[PDB]
């Protein structure tokens, strides 16, 4: 009831998407090889979302991994936690889009969504009642950025009456990882904003730090950067896979969230972080709990939220708490922290509690802030892809397959629109 | 399942493509028979499976003097190669650049095709070209023009790198050097990709100074040249926690259509007693490489500007202290950017270490990075060779042996001209300019 | 409830320190492991004034330990005695102050001031109601003085409306540590007296004195030195720790001990104090208690008493007693002694009484003393700071990192004031 | 951690360096090839850890004449130093104070600093500088003057203590030394914080006298210097009950910007056999290394007066008995300070027993005191050494040789009138003022 379809594109989707469901696995009590051995039927309630039933008490997941190179998908395939997927879902290309728009739209996008949109059809008649879609790609990547919204097109006229959830990989200020990064961008941007209904807007390098700094990690590989991101986003959906007090669900989350339709980049956080050594002097409570998410220290995205207001505040518990400490502490986050809201939204504090704790903690929390603080992100991209631009570098190689001036000064001219709106909205009374 | 050719011309081709399919072998766990002994795919990118257990490459050895390739096919490794692709002529180009484009080096041409297209169609990924041809030499030059005008017009759009071997500024082995060099570069300007640059005593004076050799053979040379090329590769041979293909490498270099001349770079660069009193972290290894003394051209790059940079780490690499590595270069004094490229920085990371050649000059080490530079240096050494090339041709020495094999003067008048256009291009993307 | 925040600074206060939580551990019963081991329920009554309750019955201590220097905390980390400590106290710089006001106000301290007081602000956030400060310091070094004020400065700023107390070691003299002193506790004082409440100033050669002839010690290290001021430390504190007939609190102190804003700069004393082998001779009684407080002989401050008078006076008895005995006593000390008490202060003593005796005594008292003798050490230092200051010494390394001329002009022009009131109002009738 | 590089110049540092760097890996525990059998950091302040087990030292051995480097090399101690750090020259400066500076001394100080560059960018929390030269020597003293001008350009403000070695009043090896002395003070008094003075006759007064040797070869002068050396950075290595660091030296022994020449002395210095008949109390060792017979420079501290002390116990070493010591020291009339300093002395404890090296003159002692004084009782001494000097220069005697290699006669006016402000600045501020 109400099925979720997950979609990964890129090379960061295959890799997140790896250690996403590797997290459901668990929540789930499903064995790698893909057999119940678990003992409470409170997980069966409603394991149709995300798992699929089969033959023999059999398990496979809704996920549909592609990309055009291949070399992503002998990693997942040959590696363990592979006997559980559907290999007609493995699809791939012959050659990566090389951290260009124009492969991942005109050249390889022609034959590869074709193909990808067919498993689409057959995922979707097979469930029961769709609920929506969940996207996780990179807009610094070729595949990833140009592909992801060409899918995102495709899924759109196909199903007008739906929403989709993207989990994007924002790039960073510090640092870069490809040499063109603000032409996929710029680009990616202005596709999503035209259709797409949220995009939770996630760093790298902010999620660096966390892991040096608050858990004490000396060597922070790819591994546990992406162990952090699968935690967030299984808070996310853990609503409505588990029974709680005050229930939500996707549905709940957009409207509550979303005021306009040009204004949903989201930022999301997670607490409680502790190190295994540092564990035991600390009280896990709800005090703390919201304390650790209200600080721009504890935060995924590398934007401090003090240059900003917060325009609307989730917060999905885990666990068991009292609504009445819940909300008492968040009468005192907003007394105290008064100056960093928006006037014209009061309450703009949305709660939602669950009752199943994540793994090897008491409680827990996530945090979803719809904020002001992404206009310095959009303007310093803006900045670095005009720049870019003016001197007429690296163009050669997006107008030699498709494109051309057009739409590369109609998606600049949209793009200052956006951060237009979005600080007038700000700085309105 | 992605395929790339490699395609060796000249004695410098064979000789660098002997010690790379040394590597490759010793990479992959290939003995020299075919036999053997991450692992299983990965070799079918180079080496094509018959039905036995043999492996053999895809390599295509062409050359007009054949005493080379005789000791080739009489060495060690006589049972790798295909014999038909070993292609020999009966006499070279004696570096004449018209012998080997127009008189005799359109005799041969038809049949080193034929071995292209044979191999081309045994595979099924076709990627792109790769091509290990040096400069001065006649029927290096000669042969690559002809092959890259004939390669282009049979295959439309596919990636196109050469391994090129630039001419040095004192270290000097043919007379006339500057009229190969020039006619080169202007033929092939408009089909190639990216064509990296080596200078043969940069890597002597590397190899003197880094690794402490007094006897630096062409072996020893041979060797360090040769592992620049593979680790470029391994993207596409193994996985990595962030893959690069041969097209990214295209892409994330090249800025303008003209300018796509990088130069490589590799390190760590130590010898075995040096290796107990080093610790080999990450951090001073991206130091070391971005180093001026240890670049791979005989150019400082303090002289000029950085345009783009690529960074390959290969072995146990953190992508954190990666991240804080280039982020202290990036607001390092000595090292300034372009100002119109804000972000100049692509890296890729690969699982595998690098594997040690029995018997060579380098230590076992864990981890390796190598570095390709597009930066404005480069274009110090262009207006050198053309200042050479200027003064010799100022008094017509040498042409009667060019005219007469085939060519006019006119000819010599539209290369200089076209190299005017590209130093002229050069120095003005790289300097500033307002609005 | 009436819970106090306390701050260590500098070499001294992290080696008092050490030791100040030894005795506060085997008063309530704990372990070194963190876990209670003790009998009597009393204890567990007021606990959480100190320390903090946790996880699994685990008590972590309310200290900030913070040195510019790492070679102090190596110690307490390393050694014994550290494994229930929270790690994020564990403040350390990278250099120290280097004996220099400059490096520690000024260049150095504002670099690291503002982590520590960042955990101030977390500190105690669970901490319902602020009793005070308390924080152990020296005015000779560059650490334990200079960013020591700068703490009390920043600090004072947060919590106007509250009390703090610092538990100094003022400079000796017969044998000085370091060569330049004057300059080091100079500039301090003429900060201390505006931003602190109550200042308890202790010696050297005092407590060397006591530790030689009255507990019959020829070799005292430091670890038999600070054991002597940490049992009057906590004796100030138990007050409100442990029930008693007639209680006291940090508040207390203060009302009665500050004639006057400036004047604040106290004596303390403990007693009794004999050698273990000496012990079976004496009668422990309220008796000579009393008596061997009012002493020149047991006085832990190196200023005798007899050249000037008491203005106020403390007794913080321990163990269990009679009041009539504690005022038969005072009254005694008073009719004998009458000639050094002020005319103008009537009834100048305070006596408090607790329940719980001090460990392996029947009965014990604290003696605590704005006595006007003080006037004495200030004018020795002010000469000894007059001396170096026109010829200019050792001040061109105080102007080179931030200072200038005028400001040691001013120190001095408010410290002669200061000691001018001091005995104008002894002499005042 | 806390970090502080070693410059070795000339053949006086590179031989004390031997006897120094071996006595740390004696106090450390770490054998000569590397390996090993308080203890957990400690030696991340000097030796620098290799990822494996290995530790080489943060030491940079410079010289001209390979001559004494490669006694070095082939020493017992082959191992521990890095490879590249010792660097030689090809012939020394010959005592000339000019060659060392300006002509054969610039041409090589480049490699240097490259080494000091790469060495301080790979540790953390860089100090300052330790420079083990002397001041007769054509290569101790003329580049040491220049390494000053190359490392304080590079870091502003640092501490810099050059632990020298005065020349001898009547001892006296060169023939040039008061030409050399003069000028190498002269530039290097605006750029060092704290340097220490020796005298090679004192100590063999000392080594005769105290110690009862009759064969007193450098060896044995330099393990007793040696020892200075160690205790003085002992509380940076090892914990105690009152630490000092780089820092707490340098400002309390520097009443004035110029005035920072101290001198050392260690205590106690006794034979094995004389061991016996000694208890080697606390309340003594104070008192022996006060004594006028035990300092490390042949000047009497009876003639002048001290401004400034400090002390360093290490081991069994209880406080009470410290300050109770100093406190009959001070009331004591043979020992008198100045007016202006109403207090003048500085203690640290350590824990730790100083050790001692096997075969060596000094027995083992659970006790040690290091006592600093800067004095004037050493402006006597510069009188004398500028009296050699405006001796021979009053009739231009080997000016020849300094002219003909980059001087001139005017620049030796300078350093004439800047040793004539020095001597009555350091008088006048010893002598009482009016007022
Ligand atoms: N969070 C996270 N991000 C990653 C990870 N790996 C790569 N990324 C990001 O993803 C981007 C890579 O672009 P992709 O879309 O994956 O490109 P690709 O899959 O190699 O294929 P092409 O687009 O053709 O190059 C980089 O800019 C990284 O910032 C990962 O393991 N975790
Ligand atoms: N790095 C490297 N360069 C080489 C080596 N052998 C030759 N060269 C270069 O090749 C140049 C000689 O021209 P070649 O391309 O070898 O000419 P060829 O192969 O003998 O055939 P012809 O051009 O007809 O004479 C010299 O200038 C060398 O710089 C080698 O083993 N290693
Ligand atoms: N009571 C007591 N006093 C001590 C002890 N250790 C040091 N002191 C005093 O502390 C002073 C030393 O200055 P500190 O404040 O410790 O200086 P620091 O912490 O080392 O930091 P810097 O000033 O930068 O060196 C001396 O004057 C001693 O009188 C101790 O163990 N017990
Ligand atoms: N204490 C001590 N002093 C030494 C030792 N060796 C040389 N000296 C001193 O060094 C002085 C000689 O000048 P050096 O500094 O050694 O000159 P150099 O290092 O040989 O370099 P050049 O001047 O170029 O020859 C003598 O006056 C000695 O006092 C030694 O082993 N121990
Ligand atoms: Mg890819
Ligand atoms: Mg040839
Ligand atoms: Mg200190
Ligand atoms: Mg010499």
């Amino acid at each position: 009831m109400r099925e979720i379809v997950h979609i990964q594109a890129g090379q960061c989707g295959n890799q997140i998407g790896a250690k996403f469901w590797e997290v459901i696995s668990d929540e789930h009590g499903i064995d790698p090889s893909g057999n119940y051995v678990g003992d409470s039927d409170l997980q069966l309630e409603r394991i149709s979302v995300y798992y699929n039933e089969a033959s023999s008490h059999k398990y496979v997941p809704r996920a549909i991994l592609v990309d055009l190179e291949p070399g992503t998908m002998d990693s997942v395939r040959s590696g363990a936690f592979g006997h559980l997927f559907r290999p007609d879902n493995f699809i791939f290309g012959q050659s990566g889009a090389g951290n260009n728009w124009a492969k991942g739209h005109y050249t390889e996008g022609a034959e590869l969504v074709d193909s990808v949109l067919d498993v689409v059809r057959k995922e979707c008649e097979n469930c029961d009642c769709l609920q929506g879609f969940q996207l996780t790609h990179s807009l610094g990547g070729g595949t990833g950025s140009g592909m992801g919204t060409l899918l995102i097109s495709k899924v759109r006229e196909e199903y007008p009456d739906r929403i989709m959830n993207t989990f994007s990989v924002v790039p960073s200020p510090k640092v870069s990882d490809t040499v063109v990064e603000p032409y996929n961008a710029t680009l990616s941007i202005h596709q999503l904003v035209e259709n797409t209904d949220e995009t939770y807007c996630i760093d790298n390098e902010a999620l660096y730090d966390i892991c040096f700094r608050t858990l004490k990690l000396a060597t922070p590989t790819y591994g546990d950067l992406n162990h952090l991101v699968s935690a967030t986003m299984s808070g996310v959906t853990t609503s409505l896979r588990f029974p709680g007090q005050l229930n939500a669900d996707l549905r709940k989350l957009a409207v509550n969230m979303v005021p306009f339709p040009r204004l949903h980049f989201f930022m999301p956080g997670f607490a409680p972080l502790t190190a295994r050594g540092s564990q035991q002097y600390r009280a896990l409570t709800v005090p703390e709990l919201t304390q650790q998410m209200f600080d721009a220290k504890n935060m995924m995205a590398a934007c401090d939220p003090r240059h900003g207001r917060y325009l609307t505040v989730a917060t999905v518990f885990r666990g068991r708490m009292s609504m009445k400490e819940v909300d008492e502490q968040m009468l005192a986050i907003q007394s105290k922290n008064s100056s960093y809201f928006v006037e014209w939204i009061p309450n703009n504090v949305k709660v939602a509690v669950c009752d199943i704790p994540p793994r090897g903690l008491k409680m827990s929390s996530t945090f979803i802030g719809n904020s002001t603080a992404i206009q310095e992100l959009f303007k310093r991209i803006s900045e670095q892809f005009t720049a870019m631009f003016r001197r007429k570098a690296f163009l050669h190689w997006y107008t030699g397959e498709g494109m051309d001036e057009m739409e590369f000064t109609e998606a600049e001219s949209n793009m200052n629109d956006l951060v237009s709106e979005y600080q007038q909205y700000q700085d309105a009374t | 399942m992605r395929e790339c050719i490699s395609i060796h011309v000249g004695q410098a081709g064979v000789q660098i493509g002997n010690a790379c399919w040394e590597l490759y072998c010793l990479e992959h766990g290939i003995q020299p028979d075919g036999q053997m002994p991450h692992h299983h795919d990965s070799f079918n990118t180079f080496f094509s499976e018959t039905g036995a257990g043999k492996h053999v490459p895809r390599a295509v050895f062409v050359d007009l003097e054949p005493t080379v390739i005789d000791e080739v096919r009489t060495g060690t490794y006589r049972q790798l190669f295909h014999p038909e692709q070993l292609i020999t002529g009966k006499e070279d180009a004696a570096n004449n650049y018209a012998r080997g484009h127009y008189t005799i080096g359109k005799e041969i041409i038809d049949l080193v095709l034929d071995r292209i297209r044979k191999l081309a169609d045994q595979c099924t990924g076709l990627q792109g070209f790769l091509v290990f041809h040096s400069f001065g030499g006649g029927t290096g030059s000669g042969f690559t023009s002809l092959l890259m005008e004939r390669l282009s017009v049979d295959y439309g759009k596919k990636s196109k790198l050469e391994f090129s071997i630039y001419p040095a500024p004192q270290v000097s082995t043919a007379v006339v050097e500057p009229y190969n060099s020039i006619l080169t570069t202007h033929t092939t300007l408009e089909h190639s990709d990216c064509a990296f640059m080596v200078d043969n005593e940069a890597i002597y004076d590397i190899c003197r100074r880094n690794l402490d050799i007094e006897r630096p053979t062409y072996t020893n040379l041979n060797r360090l040249i040769s592992q620049i090329v593979s680790s470029i590769t391994a993207s596409l041979r193994f996985d990595g926690a962030l893959n690069v293909d041969l097209t990214q490498f295209q892409t994330n270099l090249v800025p303008y259509p003209r300018i796509h001349f990088p130069l490589a770079t590799y390190a760590p660069v130590i010898s075995a007693e040096k290796a107990y009193h080093e610790q080999l972290s990450v951090a001073e290894i991206t130091n070391a490489c971005f180093e001026p003394a240890n670049q791979m051209v005989k150019c400082d790059p303090r002289h000029g500007k950085y345009m783009a940079c690529c960074l390959l780490y290969r072995g146990d690499v953190v992508p954190k202290d990666v991240n804080a590595a280039i982020a202290t270069i990036k607001t390092k004094r000595s090292i300034q950017f372009v100002d119109w490229c804000p972000t100049g920085f692509k890296v890729g990371i690969n699982y595998q270490p690098p594997t040690v050649v029995p018997g060579g000059d380098l230590a076992k080490v864990q981890r390796a990075v190598c570095m390709l530079s597009n930066t404005t240096a480069i274009a110090e050494a262009w207006a050198r060779l053309d200042h050479k090339f200027d003064l010799m041709y100022a008094k017509r020495a040498f042409v009667h042996w060019y005219v007469g094999e085939g060519m006019e003067e006119g000819e010599f008048s539209e290369a200089r001209e076209d190299m005017a256009a590209l130093e002229k291009d050069y120095e003005e993307v790289g300097v500033d300019s307002v609005e």
